[PDB]
């Protein structure tokens, strides 16, 4: 699967005038690919301990407690509550991107979580919590990925710098220090 | 992993 | 052929109050919202008749819109017509207002053009209210959008590689649009 | 009526 489209989106945000080469996005597609792996499966094994084979924002957020190191899990859980609530309130959006707040697409992490079967059925703050966090952890690693690309004196994001900023963070190194 | 040179230099500048 | 130009501009100065668009521009979006009107009334035909009711009303609206409309544009859209038809349909019968709706497009319109297409042999007064709020929802959708990447492009006025640009990068929005040619 | 106006681009 690839975010490409969204990690260009979520670069746009932090770093305007940054580009990131092919094999940079290849890198950043890995890295997403392998958090949403790691939080679908400790979800579904969660799931099981509950009387319904349904994933619930309960066991994403549960997931991503165990999975994220130090304050990563405090703010992704902040951003995947937020994202929950901002998707649910009363006063209906108008635009699917007005709905969440996100530029991660709600449908497209519904379809992988169906897609993998991890449970019977998938609830529907799930996928917009799960959104919320990679996409909150695709901005932190553009952030410091693009902060690397300046200080290098390049104006595009290339592999070395994405290797050189998660390596230099100790949380995002124990995330994501094993993805190859 | 080397911080500088032009072993793994992709096009597009 | 129907122009929807009118509703289609109230509707991007809701969305992006700044930003115009070319004329060429908005004769792509208003054969977009003439293409989803047919598709969405053909198949509803096809419900009525299958289903043996006389009356198309908002329920093969919205069925037809569950069959077409993928993802969170669907479960959007559905929201859309069912609120509008909710405020639309006052207790009081003979008092309704189009503009209970709450909407741009034009209910009326609407309700003329499904009994000229001669979809079912009557049309119930909900059914142009839900398609109505439907056409309105997708052309936010899009001209949102468009608009962003017109902005993103340091253009002020919407063109057409702004849109076409728009769709193709919506995963929801270009399956919809293949869906409604052959 | 006043209809609006749109006109072409680049
Ligand atoms: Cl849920
Ligand atoms: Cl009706």
């Amino acid at each position: 699967e690839s975010y490409a489209i969204y990690v260009y989106k979520v670069l746009k945000q932090v770093h305007p005038d940054t580009g990131i080469s092919s094999k940079a996005m290849s890198i950043m597609n890995s890295f997403v690919n392998d958090v949403f792996e790691r939080i679908a499966g400790e979800a579904s094994r969660l799931a099981h301990y509950n009387k319904r084979s349904t994933i619930t924002s309960r066991e994403i957020q549960t997931a991503v407690r165990l999975l994220l190191p130090g304050e990563l899990a405090k703010h992704a859980v902040s951003e995947g509550t937020k994202a929950v609530t901002k998707y649910t309130s009363a006063k209906k959006a108008k635009t699917r991107s007005s709905r969440a707040g996100l530029q991660f697409p709600v449908g497209r992490v519904h379809r992988l979580l169906r897609k993998g079967n991890y449970a019977e059925r998938v609830g529907a703050g799930a996928p917009v919590y799960l959104a919320a966090v990679l996409e909150y952890l695709t901005a932190e690693i553009l952030e410091l990925a693009g902060n690397a690309a300046r200080d290098n004196k390049k104006t595009r994001i290339i592999p070395r710098h994405l290797q050189l900023a998660v390596r230099n963070d100790e949380e995002l190194n124990k995330l994501l220090g094993g993805v190859t | 992993p080397s911080e500088e040179g032009y072993q793994d230099y992709e096009p597009e500048a």
